[PDB]
Formats: C-alpha cells, structure tokens, sequence
C-alpha cells in the first residue's frame, strides 16, 4: 500500500543504495537491455504502482540479491537489510512482473547483475509509487 | 590499451546541462582527434554527435541528447592519433536525475527596518516540455538561515525574518534540498542590512 516518507529522507542509506547500483552497473556490459522503466507499468494504474514495486522488490530480494550476496561489498551488506525492512513494511500485475523475471532469466547470471545495477531505478520507482 | 589514450571520460552535469568531458592518457599524443557518440540505455543504436567528430577539444555538450528525464544514457569517445593508434572508452551509465548537481538558487534579499525579506526564484533548466527544478522534483524545498540563528523552510517562494534590530548587518543563506534524491545545493548567501529606524521621540 504505502511507505512513509521518512524511509526515503536518509542520505546515508539512499547514497549506499545508489553506490551499490553503481558498482553492479560497472559489471554490466549490456547497454541494450533495460529492466526497470517503461514497460513495467504498462496497464497498471498510479494507485497500483506501489503494489507492483512490492512484487518487484520481493523478486529482487529472493532471486537476485540472495544468490549474489557475496558481491559488491561492503554496500551489499548494508543495503539489503534496508530493502528487506521496506519489504517487511509492505508485507495483470503478475503479467508485467513475470516479463521482468523472464528477462533476468534469459540474460543468465548477467541478468542478476543487471538487476542489482538497476537498484537505483527500483529504489526511486518504489519511492515515487509508495510515498 | 584504452586507458593509455583516454581517461576520466565522464559527464559533468549541473541543473541538467550535461557536458561530456575527457582527458588524454599517459601514452600520447599531441596528434590526436576525438569522435563522440551516444545512446539510450535499453536501446541498440549508437548515434554520432554532429559537431563532435574528429575534434581536438576535450568536451562535447550533450544536454539535449540526454534531456529525456525518463531515460538513462551512455556516451563514448574514440581517440585517433596521427600514427593510426586508436582507443574507444565509454562513460559509466548516466542518470541525469541522480547525477546532476543542483546550483545555488537565485535569491532576492530585501531589507526592511526590522526584517529581511527573501524571495527564492524558481530555477529554469534546459529540460524541454522549459521545466524548472521545482517542476522536476516534487519534494524540493528551501532551507533558509539568518545569522543573528533563525531558520525557516518550505516549498513556498517568499519568507520574511521578523524581530530584527534596525540598521544592523545580517548574513542569510539559502539552499535547495531534495531529500528523496539525497540532493542538496551549495548555499546562496546574502549579506544585507536592516534599514535605519528614523523614529523620533
């Protein structure tokens, strides 16, 4: 449904999140495929966006950040618990999320790296949708 | 060996004016020209920037080419030396919303006898639809401080600090904040004096 504005008003953790995405994007050589933007919200109302980003967030935690928990330290170990708290707070949509899952899968391990590199986009979409 | 011909290939971005910049590497060489291309993250085709082909200058203004606030971008620079040695190097992924620096706001500081009025002017940008910072960042607000320390803040444009001694000098500082993007401008500062109080008996 909703996330409080105070979750997004903390420069240290916002910056670490951006820093995590930056580091992963450095390992992402695929400039041709963007995961989060655009298509993801096609057919979804503004009021449904927060719930969509919950699903995307929980996918990313469980299938992306988990397998890659060793990478991109020390940012990973600080940022994941933050994103996990946001998930705990939130505790056709399926169609759009499945496409993102498919794309990550098609790209292989590089798709998981791509998703981590797009955490800036996930985080700011979460912010826009949920506040 | 690209790093030997090219280094620090990066966008410098302020209030959404986005200039690609680079320097030459250690390995040479005075006989070198550069050619710039750009692309949108998530698209396939690179585009040559007209006016930045085989240049000797080390920057290229890509403001409009990177002015869609919903996209992210890359640029690349290809160096070619007169001996035929060549290198290409790409920027990191560019996100104007995240990466652009906010300039200090233009502010009007007006003196009264027992107050200072401050008017923050909206910041125009090169973003075309021209949008201001205020149009772009919905949670933008101003932080104002008057050293005498009084503080005021909000989304509104004009503020007045009351209760000041007449004929006295103060220093005001005004900064833009966008808490959600962890963004802050350097402050604009004004040193002004309250007007004299001519009151007679």
């Amino acid at each position: 449904a909703r996330l409080d504005k105070s979750n997004f008003q903390q420069p240290y953790i916002t910056n670490r999140t951006f820093m995590l995405a930056k580091e992963a994007s450095l390992a992402d050589n695929n400039t041709d495929v963007r995961l989060i933007g655009e298509k993801l919200f096609h057919g979804v109302s503004m009021s449904e966006r927060c719930y969509l980003m919950k699903q995307v967030l929980n996918f990313t935690l469980e299938e992306v950040l988990f397998p890659q928990s060793d990478r991109f330290q020390p940012y990973m170990q600080e940022v994941v618990p933050f994103l996990a708290r946001l998930s705990n707070r939130l505790s056709h949509i399926q169609r759009n999320v499945q496409k993102l899952k498919d794309t990550v899968k098609k790209l292989g391990e590089s798709g998981e790296i791509k998703a981590i590199g797009e955490l800036d986009l996930l985080f700011m979409s979460l912010r826009n949708a949920c506040i | 060996d690209p790093s030997d011909l090219l280094q620090h290939v990066k966008f410098q971005s302020s209030n959404f004016e986005n200039i690609l910049t680079w320097d030459s590497g250690p390995e040479g060489t005075p006989d070198t020209v550069y050619s710039i291309e750009y692309k949108t993250y998530g698209e396939r085709d690179w585009v040559a920037k007209k006016g930045c082909q085989r240049i000797t200058r080390k920057s290229c203004n890509l403001t409009v080419e990177t002015g869609n606030l919903t996209e992210l971008y890359y640029a690349r620079v290809t160096a070619v030396s007169a001996g035929g040695r060549s290198a290409t190097k790409m920027t990191d992924r560019f996100s104007s919303l995240q990466h652009t620096t906010l300039k200090p706001p233009d502010v009007t500081c007006i003196s009264k006898v027992r107050s200072i009025q401050m008017i923050v002017h909206p910041t125009p940008t090169p973003i075309r639809a021209r949008l201001t910072l205020e149009d772009i960042f919905h949670d933008l607000f101003y932080h104002l401080e008057l050293q005498v320390q009084m503080h005021l803040g909000g989304k509104q444009r004009e503020y007045e600090f009351f209760g000041l001694t007449p004929d006295t000098e103060f220093l005001g500082t005004i900064m833009i904040l966008v808490p959600t993007w962890a963004k802050e401008s350097a402050p604009y500062m004004c040193r002004v004096k309250t007007l004299p109080d001519r009151t007679w008996t």
